[PDB]
């Protein structure tokens, strides 16, 4: 009743035969900018069924090594269909997220993974002392790899992560992972190619295992985009 | 608060409203 | 559902429990939910009143102490033939809460903060013989992120046409005052995964409007005939707090204020490849009971 | 005038008092509050989210080897798996999660804990456990038939991959403290020890060695008070560019 | 007596504070109120006047040179004739305003700006012009391809010999700064350049070159706050016969 | 305001009134 | 502001005086209160119930000796036993009592006493006794024509095993003071004696020397005031382990 | 008392409830 789901968005759609409930973070739903916090003055743009959507990233190879993998919205999306057409386009832009992560094997794999969808994640360099560049955190649609997963690389607990809206991919329970994300922001809207507001993070807490023949088992993400608003339009950069 | 600002005025302890359920049962049904 | 909660929840009386179909017990951590089992619902348990209050652990007073923000010691003497990077009877200090790592951990359990900052001066002189500890009159100019801080003691930057500044002295009760919630978003970033400015060359980590401003203080005092090192302590409590967004605690040492930069420490507790120390085996207990 | 007087206490800086104090910034209009999703008003919230034990807190578990425990299969009956110290305040498995963490900000703590263990194996492994909750007072339980005395959970592995073990607050008064004295008769919780109830059965093709991942929670009763500063974090020197911030 | 204790804060100056004093002269009458003409009562009126942009802000334009943007007939098509950097805290064309003034007073500011250019050729000069705000995020438009795609008004020269430009305030959040990196997400405004729609085609009696004053106030959604002190004036010395104020 | 002139009292920080188009429309239509 | 003024005792430190002061943990919620028996809400309770006078204060008798008064067999009529002195200052057989102790910690008492004496002899042995309260301002009474003028209880050994001598509250005022002085007007209480009514007449098997033990209590007439230090505690030096406290 | 906290208040000396025979007349007759 809740391991079968069907996620329709714009001409989208995902069905899930082994789901589990899926995960509204800190209990809220995507929604349009209100008249009461609105500060930007001009007419937004809604370009709802273009942009509002599942985009699915490439898929990355979960190994025997793995530490992890990284994501940061909405610099995954932003050189995507009419999401980045919108985005480059526009100074502002103000979204919620539909995170919907698939990883399927066999009945004789096992392995755990903790999808977490992390708010500012601001990352943290190892042994040393200058800041992380430019390119070491906007990675684009590939995404990054967790150097140091055991602390979120940023010093912090990878324990404790649970504490942000996650699921988990247990292989002997489901094959798939879904979060909705609203708008995390402390401003109404936000310039999208300098600010990076959700991080979606998934880490192997238990690696892959099986005794059987070795097959190719790939995490693919895909990523809706919801209640799209944006501002501010003007060329594309 | 004999200060015309309402910023102050002396720490607000009094907020005894929860709701773990945004952190602890953050699933839909 | 939101409700009101001064007391911990009571316990009620349950009993012998064996029903199909239920399994209060068996749960499901895939879909990141915690559990919801009940201490009734595991054993058998007796009704018991709590009366235990829950107001201590409000982010109100979990994060309304005061706690120390900056601290300088400045030579107070006569200055014209020192070097170029002495504090030459004043000092600047772009106004952050992340030096001293109490308030920084406490503050960066959460992404989002709105708070007013009741800041606390305690200014504390030594002679640098002895001959007494001169009642000294201090001001401390606020400076916005956008003005002139001052180059002198004696700089004309020190009237405060606009600027707010305290003139206060040694020998009185610390300097008190509050400072808003200046920022220009709704809260503050505690954590900003993002870039400063319109260019690539900007910097990570560190939302310009998180900064509240300068804190420029000077001894009003001219020069006595021997010297004195005046240290000025700096003491924020915040108040009026909203709290958003509650996040992991750091585990490893703070290497730095400007980023979230980690080492570790060489051995464990806290290190980066072990933060809990060792134990022997998964099945030995250390403090044993013998 | 009003004639007064002063008490003791006259001038002093408490850092924990609550008074009003001057604006520096008069007339100022703060910026207009907007909805932030996962507000925070109380921090017994946060400490009720489940968070990863560090039961193989071992050598030669480096990392995330540390938040899981390797199950195989035995050839002797009722063998103990693992044990968890309870020791909040000092350093074991219990210490970096979210009720290890806010809790030593504390100094009394007070009212139930949960367990939950969930079992990371393939869908074809099979098994049976016993999660004991021993009260303390003597040794830890190093059989199954010592450990199964007290409070204890035997479960099933499954379509539902996880169970709660209730640590049930047992206590003579209504606090414990965060002594650093373990073996106090104040401040020492008990023993959660597992064993096989019966046994890790798995097919050829599955992977042999299972995981479990513990995770601990608090409950609705819990509660804390007598705040004082975490022993988390520390620092001997200057951090770096803190010298920069008065440049 | 009143049993008393002082405060933090107890015998300071703040120099912001807002208290009674004791008057020097009791029982003083002071002067009856007299209704005169032009009475301030908030900042945010004189804001709202426009005033003079210095748009010809270089070398070779000397005093109120700078004042005017001298634009000629051009042989080439959509030719970019100014752009005016929105920089106010920084010493740009914006800075000698009203708007301008009266705003680095202040470090925090929001609300709409309006630009008012005004025509001051002969009445037989013709032409159109595009006058483009863009919002930040690139580079300044230099073609007029480019430019246009932002908020932008088409005026045709005439009768009403003025048009307003609406900068509207499109921004994150409801403030932005007057930092002195104005490069900043959040202290940068965006670009205003103006470009020829068709051209300036006068007679040949007329002058050959004609004028534009650019103006600039803010709209009554305007508003100011965290008060600082002023970069436009200074001293190092004392001023003259300000000795003698002691004699 | 212990004192008894008027003048002694703190500053009055609440005259919102404003009439901008005495600088900003000053014509007679 | 207010215009106040400070008076003499402005910032001093009365170890009496009765203010607030400032919380040092705030929104500490204390352990909730409990039903513990015997709880003393005034110490006029502890007071009013007897304990053991050491009317036996002599040499040879070594510790448990000095509670008990032996009483033999006479072969003289009239005797005198014991006497008892009320001086509870000084040091004498009422300072270690309950009534005693807590009175030292007083300057000025009141109100009535009362004197319990048990028998504890054998159940074959028979007497009787006359304890004589006598007023002061003479000597202390040695015969029994003399003592028996004031007041007195005559007791009969028997079923009940115990009289009461209440000593009455005889004074001139209200009050009488804990003076040194043993002999003054406004501390001196009287005298207690006692003598053989009859004789102590046992039989040849139980033992011929049987014992009194005497108690005093205060009645609910009793009062004190005037808090001082008690005189029955002192030290010249630290304590053992005292300078571990700060190790 | 203008402190936040119950316990910060002055001594409380009105209590002149007793019960002295919970010492001197313990028996149950």
């Amino acid at each position: 009743s809740d391991r079968v789901l069907q996620l329709k968005l714009g001409n989208s759609a995902i069905v899930t035969q082994e789901a589990a409930n899926y995960c509204c973070a800190y209990g809220e739903w995507p929604n349009y900018l209100p008249d009461h916090e609105a500060v930007a003055i001009d007419k937004p743009t809604q370009p709802e069924t273009a942009t509002d959507r599942f985009y699915t990233l490439k898929s990355v190879k979960w190994e025997a090594g793995s530490t992890g993998w990284w994501w940061k919205l909405p610099d995954a999306l932003n050189n995507i269909g009419m999401f980045g057409q919108n985005v480059q386009h526009h100074y502002l832009y103000r979204s919620g997220f539909l995170i919907h992560v698939q990883c399927n094997a066999t009945r004789f794999h096992q392995g755990a993974l903790l999808v977490v969808a992390i708010p500012e994640h601001q990352r943290g360099a190892h042994n040393t002392n200058t800041s992380p560049g430019f390119d070491d955190i906007m990675k684009g649609e590939e995404g990054g790899t967790f150097n140091h997963p055991y602390v979120l690389d940023d010093g912090t607990s990878l324990a404790c992560a649970t504490i942000f809206p996650h699921q988990w991919i247990n292989l002997r329970t489901n094959n798939s992972a879904t979060i909705v994300l609203p708008w995390m922001n402390a401003a109404p809207m936000d310039f999208p190619l300098r600010h990076n507001q959700w991080t979606l993070a998934i880490i192997p807490v238990v690696p892959l295992g099986t005794r059987t023949m070795s097959s190719m088992v790939p995490i693919t993400v895909s990523i809706a985009p919801m209640c799209c608003e944006f501002n501010g339009l003007r060329h594309a950069i | 608060n004999f200060y015309k600002d309402s910023y102050a005025a002396s720490a607000s302890k009094q907020d005894f409203s929860q709701d773990p359920s945004k952190f602890t049962e953050p699933v839909v049904e | 559902i939101e409700s009101i909660i001064k007391t911990a929840t009571d316990t009620v009386k349950s009993e012998i429990n064996a029903e199909l179909g239920v399994v209060p017990s068996l749960n499901a951590v895939e879909t990141g939910a915690t559990s919801n089992t009940e201490p009734e619902e595991a054993i058998q348990t007796r009704t018991v009143i709590n009366q235990h209050g829950v107001s201590e652990t409000l982010v109100e007073n979990f994060l309304s102490r005061a706690a120390l923000v900056s601290k300088r010691s400045f030579e107070y003497k006569d200055h014209t033939s020192s070097a170029a990077q002495t504090d030459k009877n004043f000092f600047k200090w772009t106004i952050n809460t992340r030096s001293f790592v109490q308030l920084r951990r406490k503050l960066e359990l959460f992404t989002y903060l709105r708070f007013d900052a009741e800041i606390t001066i305690l200014t504390t002189v030594a002679v640098n013989t002895y001959m007494g500890l001169p009642n000294l009159t201090l001001q401390a100019m606020f400076v916005p992120t956008g003005a002139l801080t001052p180059e002198k003691q004696d700089s004309f930057h020190w009237q405060s046409g606009s600027n707010a500044s305290v003139f206060f002295k040694i020998s009185d009760p610390p300097a008190r005052m509050t400072i808003p919630f200046m920022c220009i978003n709704s809260a503050y970033s505690v954590f900003y995964d993002g870039f400063a400015g319109f260019e690539k060359s900007g910097l990570y980590g560190i939302n310009p409007a998180d900064t509240i401003g300068n804190l420029c203080v000077r001894i009003v005092n001219e020069h006595q005939p021997v010297g004195f090192t005046v240290t000025v302590r700096v003491y924020m409590k915040p108040k009026h707090i909203k709290a958003w967004a509650p996040r992991p605690p750091r585990t490893l040492p703070y290497m730095s204020i400007a980023n979230a930069n980690y080492k570790g420490k060489k051995r464990a507790p806290n290190a980066l490849n072990a933060i809990i120390g060792n134990r022997d085996s998964v099945k030995t207990m250390p403090h044993n009971i013998v | 005038g009003v004639p007064t007087y002063l008490l003791p206490g006259s001038g002093q800086f408490l850092t924990t008092d609550d008074h009003s104090s001057a604006p520096v910034l008069p007339c100022f209009n703060p910026t207009p509050e907007m909805h932030i999703p996962g507000q925070v008003r109380n921090m017994l919230e946060v400490v009720q989210v489940e968070s990863m034990m560090e039961i193989n807190n071992t050598e030669s578990a480096v990392g995330m080897e540390r938040l899981k425990v390797d199950i195989s299969a035995l050839t002797d009956v009722d063998q103990l798996l693992f044990n968890i110290p309870l020791d909040i305040q000092l350093d074991g498995p219990l210490r970096n999660t979210l009720v290890g963490n806010i809790s030593r900000y504390y100094t009394h703590w007070s009212g139930s804990l949960e367990m939950t263990f969930m079992f990371c194996g393939s869908f074809m492994a099979t098994g049976k456990l016993i999660l004991c909750y021993t009260p303390p007072g003597g040794s830890c339980p190093t059989t199954r038939e010592t450990a199964m005395l007290g409070t204890h959970i035997v479960w099933d592995f499954g379509l539902q991959s996880s169970v709660t073990l209730i640590i049930p607050w047992i206590s003579g008064s209504h606090y414990r403290m965060f002594n650093n004295d373990a073996k106090s008769t104040n401040a020492n919780v008990g023993y959660v020890t597992c064993f096989m109830q019966t046994n890790l059965i798995v097919p050829s093709e599955s992977s042999d060695t299972c995981s479990l991942i513990g995770f601990i929670a608090a409950k609705d009763d819990f509660s804390l008070r007598l705040m004082r500063d975490s022993p988390d974090i520390g620092q001997i020197d200057h951090l770096h560019a803190a010298e920069a911030a008065y440049q």
